[PDB]
Order: structure tokens, then C-alpha cells, then sequence
């Protein structure tokens, strides 16, 4: 079913150590996927005015 | 008589060595049987039947 | 003469006698550890955008799946947890817990310590008696910092007799104005403004000349061995959590403003040696009522 | 934001068409507007900045329900991009646009009486810079040419010289003066460091300056996402309940 | 008869009605986030000698690579969080931050804005009315443990009324000699050392005897409901420093001497139920303000 | 005409002045750190099943393996941070530790003993001097929040001046009924409850009206320059802890209920400023020593 962000969201039985594992691994990584905007703002931050 | 089982595999410790070090090993061997270990986005929102 | 005790250290309630052993008091630390591992969870699924770190905090603690309907009201361990420390607080408490029960939450995790590993200080001074002339007035009021008030209206100097206890292990002793005070048939010193003196020392007598009121602020320290997770701020949130709760409104009990008037109440009765061991373990279940509370409020 | 990039009196116009009543009020109660207050700036002094509050600072401060309120929301919006907290406007008037609330007959709201050394006066145009004040005399002269007072208008620049000097030079009736004009309004542009003004005016106007860069970017996808499936705001078809108060 | 009443219940002034919507409460969330992890940095910089840790965190607050001619007092998200501390304390307090100021920096993290996560205990004492007959003599002294100094000159005993309002969740009454007390038309009890009462249950009187004064101490605890971040080591340190630094130098307002009365204060209004949401969230900025002047020290 | 002062405030002792350097200023800090990883070595046991956490945080901090049949007691660094803290308290203390053993043990983690990279908020109240004329009784009790009992027993009203000294920052005064003050030369404003005041504006007169005695709660704070590492809840526990042990027992010295009367005290002196220098390194001497103690009870 969809999200309200548009993400889709998969409900399945599966194992409790397998959901934990891998929904945890998941946070990890969306952590640093980061907008193309947001990125172009944290590399004028590190360059000259010009 | 039935039953559900999460069959993660069989890791077996030694007792006299290190358990936090047997860990680590074994955490390295199983984000790789996952496939956790590198960037990755789940993408599961096409295996579906109507 | 005239008695003058502090509020706090009159009549101390028997204490609870269950679930004291080594099985009970690893339950203990368990609920402890896995509480504590609760509010930090907590707070990283709010400082983040996924809620990972508190389903499985979630799911150990209360071996079931958190659900967006059902209310969190922690599992089978926040009932054993409340109960249990229900039946510390007074031995007329129920204390119908299966111990089959606590072993089993107590297999949960495993503990690198005991309750007696480590120390902690508490400030709450005992003033078990005050004994004073026929004509002088003393009026204690304080527990973390007892105020003792004397006025002096007969013909002469009079002689104030200090009781500390043989529990505390310090008392220093300020004055409004410079006083005397020397321990039992011993000569008195200049005045001076504080003292630094041991309990276990004697009675004390303090010389109290007439004219205006003198007031003496006593500020004591006391040594309880307690496990090496204690912490007195998160005890002493809990017990004011418990107390809102009502886990402690038994017939025949006293009440007290604060933990440390607790234990050293009854560290300071017969018995009281064996007393504190299970105040010790209930402390520290107060630590995990208020962790996990605080994570899971209803 | 929108409205302190046109640069040209031209977009003015065409935003002010476009845009309805309810982006110029706000819905913020703020504070009394004219008032002593000591501010912390501490980035330059330990002691508290003496200031004084305004309707010109980007923050909403409180308005009477008057068409003088609503001339002075407007305003504001105009020359500074936020407007006031005028209580319970209607809908009627919130749906119809900025320029036919300045230069049509069929909002509803009569402006004949508007007393234009007043409204500068309660605007603080003392403290106002070119492009401020050029904003504020295009307001004024719509609403003359609106009502027949354009001899009130001309009294008003009389008075007031250094205002005639930097007037504008179109007729609201005639479009050849709208098509020809070269006057620059624009406030805010794409140019500064991530510093703070001492003034409430200053600070708040280089708020908007340093955000303009990122708010070019960011706009297009966040709008769009809001109104995919709504129905525009601006002369929205209705029964025509009912203008209360006015 | 006589009226006493505690010195922190009186006349609490009103508070700010601004920056009190999701989006500033987002903006308070953020700042406390971003201010913790700056004074996080700044004990890696002191460790590793280097102050890479300290200019990635700086950049992340201030937006602005840190400067050697300049001087460092975090930028605009500094100036917006201090004159925000200051709306909330009075509505005398001028509202002086605009709107896409307070969303720009609230976009600079992801947290959940939401208040009501979790509770604290407060312990100051409220005694709103002790009434007492002619002849007798009343003192109330203390906000966190009140002490009431009552004496008795007439020739019987009289009966003193206590008031402890509606909010305080419970109670505890110590006496330096034991004392009687009951509710409402209840029969007294047999003198006791300590009582542990409910202020909802209804006023209290005490029988005052006649020959030596008595002194009441008590002590109450009242549950607020507070995010997950509130540390009251951290609110109190950032509202002391706060006072210091003449943020609360407003016109026509009260002070207090801890964000304990402070918030009790308030609660205790005619209005209070809806005052104390903003003093939550001012005890949420006064935190994020003591971790960010402690890690930016200016003499 | 009377005069009454604090009694925290009276006669503040000499302190030390080794110990005072950069290398001992990070010898401190060293020992701070090393004792905090230490009580966290618990938690990873705990969490690890096993000891060897702890056993390598203790041979960091000793230089020692633990041993079974020994009483683990930090060998090296407890022995050299026990000494130097008896130093700081006094100029009696001998300075027995060696500067190159003190260097030793400087270097073993990387610090910088930079002591003014931060504040903190110290609340004792300093009253010097309270002066009230004849037919009046003025009694001042308390060192956190203190209380004034002022009678006046003469026909008309008196006029009773206040000192707060003139290094505390902010002053705020409550008083059991509202009352009456102002500045020296200025007028009086109608009663109020509450008053905020700062101690460098000038003497402060009360006008105090015959009848029930007024009683007048004053809270000060006042900001001290620490470090980033200072922590007043484990500085305060070792204190207590240190005056327990008796670390702070040698002659001609002055002893203080909590470290919040200590440093207020030595900063009121003659030359307050030389003191609170090393009084700050002190807090942090203490701050290591709670931790140590308590993870190495002995």
C-alpha cells in the first residue's frame, strides 16, 4: 500500500531478527541520501564566495 | 501439529575465545549473506499479483 | 527535660521481605538495563526519521511488537515491575508475583555486577534526639538541611544536648552567630562559627547564652553501598513517579518527601543493617520505573 | 518573497493581478505596532539594542477592521512582504486580487475618504528607502486615479517634496506609461555573508535577501505538490453570501 | 481573619502568544538538537587538538564558515533563538522575527516537533491561602519546601485553614511536634508526625494548640508533560543564564527565582492549563541556549 | 546597632598553589577522562558477557592488570590525584607529588587544560553584612537560599541595609509579606512581593514596619569560568566524598557544607580572584576523584 510520501510499504510475515536487521540496515543508509539541492548547498558552504 | 521457524543459519562459539570478538566475525559474514553490507534502496513495490 | 526529634526518622515501617534473593535482585538489574536501553532508543528515533531503534528496545522489553492501536504499557515486565516494587515498600504489601516469572524475565539479559559493588551519598541528617533545659524552646524543621531554632529565657547560660546517631559518617555544623560546642564532659572551646565533627563521636553539648534566638544549620553525609548503575537523580524522580502512581498507598505505612529521607530512616531503627539491603534494591528498581515510564508514558 | 523580486513596474502589476487578498493579511497576532523595545543583537554589543516597532518590519502587528487597515496590509505586503492581522475579513474580499481591491468598484469597499498623509505617517516612510517609497506612491496614485482624487494626490507630493522627486511617472488609466516605464523596484535579488543587522528593518529585509537564492530553487516542486488537485483561491465562483462590516 | 500566601503564586504575568505553532515548535526542536551536538564538538576539538570537529558543527548551526577577524556568537540562528526566549517570557516582549526566518532554520534537521512526548516532576509547593483567626500569627517561607511558622496567643486552640490549590498532583506535610489535621467536616485523628495529602481532595485544617509554636513543611510534586530532549539540569543552567544576561529586563513582569516557580506560577493562573505549553517550549529554547553560550564563550 | 553576615562566608582558608601549571592542569584533565571511561567499562561488561572492558580501561588508569587476590585500588594515578587534591585545599597540604611523575601521567590521552572555556551558575547567596539599628533583631540562616528573620520591637519603623558584596551577579529577594526597598538616596516604591537586584548597584535599604516579623528568601547566581569537562552534580558528590575519606583534614583550615559555599567563599576574600583559579581545578580534581572512588571502592 502507498505512503503518504509516495514511498510503498510492503507487509509480508517474515522473521523478527530478519525485519529488525534489515529495516535497521535501512535507516543507516537513508540517513545519508540527501536531496540534489541540499547537496548543491553543503558544497558552497566549502568553496569560495565566487 | 505445525509450526513457523526463522531459519538464520547455525553459528556455533567457542567458549574460551572472545564472544564480542566471534560476533564481529559473524556480523561481517551475515550483512553479506543479507546484502546489507553496501548502499543499497529497497526496491519491492513491482513484486506484486492482482 | 525536653525531646526534640526530626519528622522523618520517627517510627520507620517494616520494609517488604520478598524477592530479595539473587534471582529477584538479577531481575532487578535486567529491568534496569533494559529500561535504560528504552529511553535511549527513544530518543533517536525522535532525533531521526525511522522508528528501528525503539521497536527492538520495544520488543525486548516487552516481548511483543509494538502497535499503533494498542497502547504501550511495556509487557509483562512493567506489570512485574510495578508489583514487586509495591511489595518493597511494605511488608502488608500482596506480593502475589510468580517467581517462575521473575526468573524468567531475569533470563533476558546478564549482569557483570551485584549490589554491593560501588557506594553512594546521601545528605539527609539524622537528629534522633535534642534534650534541653526546662526553660529553653528547640524547634527542628529540615531534612536535607535540619534548622534547629533555640531560645534561651531563664536566668543563665543552658547546656543543649546533640544526638547524631552512630550511622552518618560527617556533620558540620553552621551557626547564625559564633556558638560552643564540645562533646560530653569534655571543656569548651572558643566560639567559632562551623564545626566538622563524627557522630559516632558522642553527644554533643552546645553552650546557649540568653538573648537572642541562635540557629544552627547541620548539613550531614551518610555511606550506603549500592549497585554501580545507581544514580540518585533517576531514583529520586521515580520515587515521586511512584508516589503520583499510588505504589505505596498501603494501610499502616509512613510516607517520606524524598528517597534519601527513606533509607536513612530506616538505616536509623533496630535492624536497620538488614533494611537497607532491600531499600538498595528497590531504589533501583525506582531507576527503571522511571526510564521506562518516561518512554512508554499511559 | 514574490513580490520584492519584480524589479519592474510591469511585474508589480502583473503579481498584484495574480495574487489574491489572502497572501497580503496575515493570521499572526504579533505585537502593538509602534513601540520602545530594547532587542539583543549580540554580535555587536552586550547590552540590549534600543528599537523601535513598526508596521514597514517584515512581522505581523495587529490592524483595525477599517479600509484604512486593509490599505495599510497591502502596503506593507507590498514594500516589505508581510502583511498585518486584520480579524475576520471575509471571504468575499479574500478572494478577489490586490489591484481590484486598489482599482476596481466592485470589491465592495468605498476609499474616497483615505487620507494619504496619514497612511505615511502610520507607514513610518521616513524610514523608507527608494524602492520602498516608489512602491508606496504607485499604491496611492491607483487608488487616486480610482476614486477621482487625483488632486489629493498632487496636494499630497506637493507637500512633500523629496517624494515628487522619486515619483512615479505612469497614468493608471493609460498603458503606453506602464509598457515605457524604467523605474527599478526590485528589494531583493540575487547578489553577502550569513551576518546581523542592528535594525528590526534591516535584519528582517536581509533575511529575505539571503533566502532568495535558495527560495528560486525550491518553489517549483514544493507549490506544485500543493495545489495539484485544487481549485484556485483567486475570483473563486461562489453564491455571493454576503460583505459583513464593511 | 488573616490571608498568607506564598510569594511566587502572586500576580503571574502574562506570557508570549507567538512562535507557538508547529512550525516554531519544529524551529525550538531544531536549535536544541544543533546545540547539543556544538558543544559535542567542542570537547572532540579540545581532545584531538584540531578543530575540524568545532568548524563542521559551526557550519552546521551558523550556516557560515567560522572567521578569525570575526567573532563567533552563532549567526542568524543565534539572533532568532534569543529574541525568540524573550517573546515568550511577556507579551510586553517584542515579536521581531519574520516567518521565513523561523522555517529556513527549522528545514535544517529532521525531528518531530510534538511536546507531549513524555512528563517531569516539578517541586515547588503551591499554598495558595492559609487563613488563620485573630490571635494567631502565620508565616509562610520556602518555594521548594515551604515552612509555615504558626503560633497561637489566644486562649484556645484555633483552627487554620490550608489552601494548596488543584493542580499539585500530592502533597507531603511534616510537622516539628505532632499536629491534627483533617478535611472538610471530618473528624480529627490522633496526632501524627507526617501526612501525605491530595489538594483536589479539599481544604485542610489544622487544631493549633496554644502553647509552643508549630512549623509545617511541605513538599509537592506535579506532573507536566514535556518532550523527549527536556533535561532539567539544562533548562534551570539556561534560565539563570538567561536573567544574567538581561533577556527578562521587560517592563511590567515578574521574576523568579527557578524555572520551577516559574512554570507552577503560570500553571496556577486563571488561564493556566494553556499558558504552560509555551513555558514548555521556553524551557525547551532556555536548553538549547545553555548549550550553545557554553560551548561560544564571549566575557 | 548590630551587624550580621553569613556564616560560609567567614574567614576563607588559604589555598594551595602547586599543582597549578599546564602540565598539571592536564593531569587533571587526563585523570578526568581516564576515571569517566572507567565507570563506562561496567556498561560494556554488562553488554559484553565478560570483563575484559573494564580490564583494559583499569590498566589505561593504573598501568597494572587487575588482580584477583588484590584490592584493585588505581595504582599510580589515584595514589598521585589523592595527594595533589589535598594540596589544592590548603597551603599546609605538602606537595609531595613530583613534577616528572606528574608529567608520566600527563601524557597517556591527549587534552588541553585550557580551564576558561566555559561557565557555570554557583548559587550561593553572599550576604557580608546586614546592618539594622537598635530594638532590632535580624537572624540569617541558609547558604543556598537564605532566610532573614527581621523583628522590629521599637515604636516606629526601621531601616535595615543590605550588602550582597559585589561579585555575585543577580539577586532576587521574596519576601513573606510584601515590603518595602530601594537603593541608597532613592526613593521607595509601593510594596512588592518580589525584587531583582544587582549586588554592584549599592547598598540596599529595607524599611522594616513594627509588628509580625518579615522574613525575606534571597537567591543569588553567579557565573564562574570552568571547563567543558566541569560537572557540578560530580563535583558536589566528590566532595562529600574527599571530606569523608579525609583528604581535607589538617589544621587551621575552614570546612563548607557543599563546594558551592567553598568557592563562593574564597572568591569573597581579600584577593578572591588568585582563588578561584584553583579552586575550578579543584572541581575538576573532585569530578575525577567521584568516578574513581566509586567504580574502586576502597
Amino acid at each position: 500500500y502507498p505512503d503518504a510520501d509516495g514511498n510503498d510499504v510492503s507487509i509480508i510475515f517474515s522473521g523478527a531478527m530478519s525485519h529488525a536487521i534489515f529495516t535497521y540496515a535501512q535507516s543507516q543508509w537513508n540517513k545519508n541520501i540527501i536531496k540534489l539541492d541540499d547537496y548543491i548547498r553543503e558544497i558552497t558552504l566549502t568553496v569560495p564566495k565566487q | 501439529h505445525a509450526l513457523i521457524k526463522e531459519d538464520l543459519g547455525q553459528w556455533p562459539v567457542e567458549t574460551g575465545i572472545s564472544l564480542v570478538n566471534q560476533a564481529g566475525v559473524f556480523a561481517v559474514q551475515l550483512a553479506n549473506k543479507l546484502g546489507i553490507d553496501k548502499p543499497f534502496v529497497l526496491d519491492a513495490g513491482s513484486n506484486y499479483f492482482t | 527535660a525536653n525531646r526534640a526529634t526530626s519528622a522523618f526518622l520517627d517510627n520507620p515501617h517494616p520494609v517488604g521481605v520478598n524477592y530479595v534473593d539473587e534471582g529477584s535482585r538479577q531481575f532487578v538489574a535486567v529491568a534496569e538495563l533494559l529500561a535504560s536501553k528504552l529511553i535511549d532508543s527513544s530518543r533517536e528515533s525522535d532525533e531521526s526519521n525511522s522508528d528501528v531503534p525503539f521497536v527492538q528496545a520495544y520488543s525486548k522489553f516487552a516481548d511483543d511488537n509494538p502497535r499503533h492501536l494498542r497502547v504501550k504499557t511495556g509487557g509483562k515486565m512493567a506489570n512485574a515491575l510495578t508489583n514487586v516494587i509495591r511489595s518493597y515498600y511494605s511488608i502488608n504489601a500482596p506480593a502475589i508475583v510468580p517467581q517462575v516469572e521473575i526468573d524468567r524475565l531475569a533470563s533476558k539479559a546478564t549482569v557483570s555486577g551485584d549490589m554491593y559493588n560501588s557506594y553512594a551519598i546521601f545528605n539527609s541528617v539524622p537528629i534522633v534526639e535534642v534534650l534541653s533545659p526546662a526553660r529553653t524552646t528547640v524547634s527542628i524543621v529540615g531534612s536535607d538541611r535540619a534548622d534547629v531554632t533555640m531560645l534561651n529565657t531563664g536566668a543563665g547560660a543552658a547546656n543543649i544536648t546533640f544526638n547524631f546517631g552512630q550511622i552518618a559518617e560527617t556533620v558540620i555544623l553552621k551557626g547564625s552567630v559564633p556558638f560552643q560546642l564540645a562533646r560530653l564532659n569534655q571543656p569548651m572551646p572558643a566560639a567559632r562559627f562551623t564545626y566538622k565533627l563524627r557522630p559516632l563521636d558522642g553527644p554533643f553539648i552546645v553552650v546557649l547564652p540568653v538573648g537572642n534566638p541562635l540557629v544552627i544549620s547541620a548539613t550531614a553525609a551518610t555511606r550506603i553501598q549500592v549497585p554501580l548503575a545507581f544514580n540518585k537523580a533517576l531514583v529520586e524522580s521515580g520515587f515521586q513517579t511512584a508516589m503520583n502512581d499510588g505504589l505505596f498507598d498501603i494501610q499502616n505505612v509512613n510516607y517520606y518527601s524524598s528517597f534519601d529521607e527513606f533509607i536513612i530512616s530506616q538505616y536509623h531503627a533496630q535492624d536497620g543493617i538488614n533494611r537497607v539491603s532491600t531499600c538498595v534494591i528497590l531504589g533501583l528498581a525506582l531507576q527503571a520505573y522511571d526510564q521506562m515510564r518516561r518512554a512508554l508514558p499511559v | 518573497m514574490d513580490v520584492l523580486s519584480k524589479g519592474s513596474l510591469k511585474e508589480l502589476l502583473a503579481h498584484l493581478e495574480k495574487t489574491p487578498l489572502e497572501e497580503a493579511i496575515s493570521y499572526r497576532i504579533g505585537t502593538v505596532p509602534y513601540q520602545n523595545v530594547l532587542i539583543s543583537r549580540n554580535e555587536y554589543y552586550n547590552q540590549l539594542y534600543p528599537d523601535t516597532t513598526s508596521l514597514i518590519d517584515g512581522v505581523s502587528r495587529e490592524g483595525q477592521r477599517n479600509v484604512n487597515g486593509l490599505i495599510m496590509s497591502i502596503i506593507s505586503y507590498v514594500v516589505s512582504g508581510s502583511g498585518h492581522y486584520i480579524p475576520n475579513i471575509g471571504f468575499m474580499l479574500l478572494r478577489r486580487s490586490i489591484l481590484d481591491i486598489l482599482t476596481k468598484h466592485d470589491t465592495g469597499l468605498v476609499t474616497n475618504n483615505l487620507n494619504y498623509g496619514i497612511i505615511a505617517r502610520n507607514l513610518t516612510v521616513s524610514k523608507m528607502n527608494c524602492e520602498q517609497r516608489k512602491r508606496m506612491l504607485i499604491c496611492f496614485k491607483l487608488l487616486a486615479y480610482k476614486d477621482g482624487n487625483q488632486n489629493d494626490y498632487e496636494i499630497y507630493l506637493n507637500q512633500n517634496i523629496p517624494l515628487k522627486q522619486i515619483a512615479p511617472n505612469f497614468i493608471p488609466g493609460d498603458m503606453r506609461t506602464v509598457i515605457h516605464n524604467q523605474d527599478q523596484l526590485a528589494i531583493v535579488g540575487i547578489p553577502l555573508t550569513q551576518s546581523t543587522e542592528l535594525s528590526i528593518r534591516d535584519d528582517n529585509a536581509k533575511s529575505y535577501k539571503l533566502g532568495y537564492v535558495d527560495w528560486y530553487n525550491s518553489n517549483s516542486f514544493l507549490r506544485e505538490r500543493s495545489e495539484f488537485n485544487l481549485i484556485r483561491l483567486k475570483d473563486r465562483d461562489t453564491k455571493y453570501g454576503k460583505l459583513n462590516g464593511w
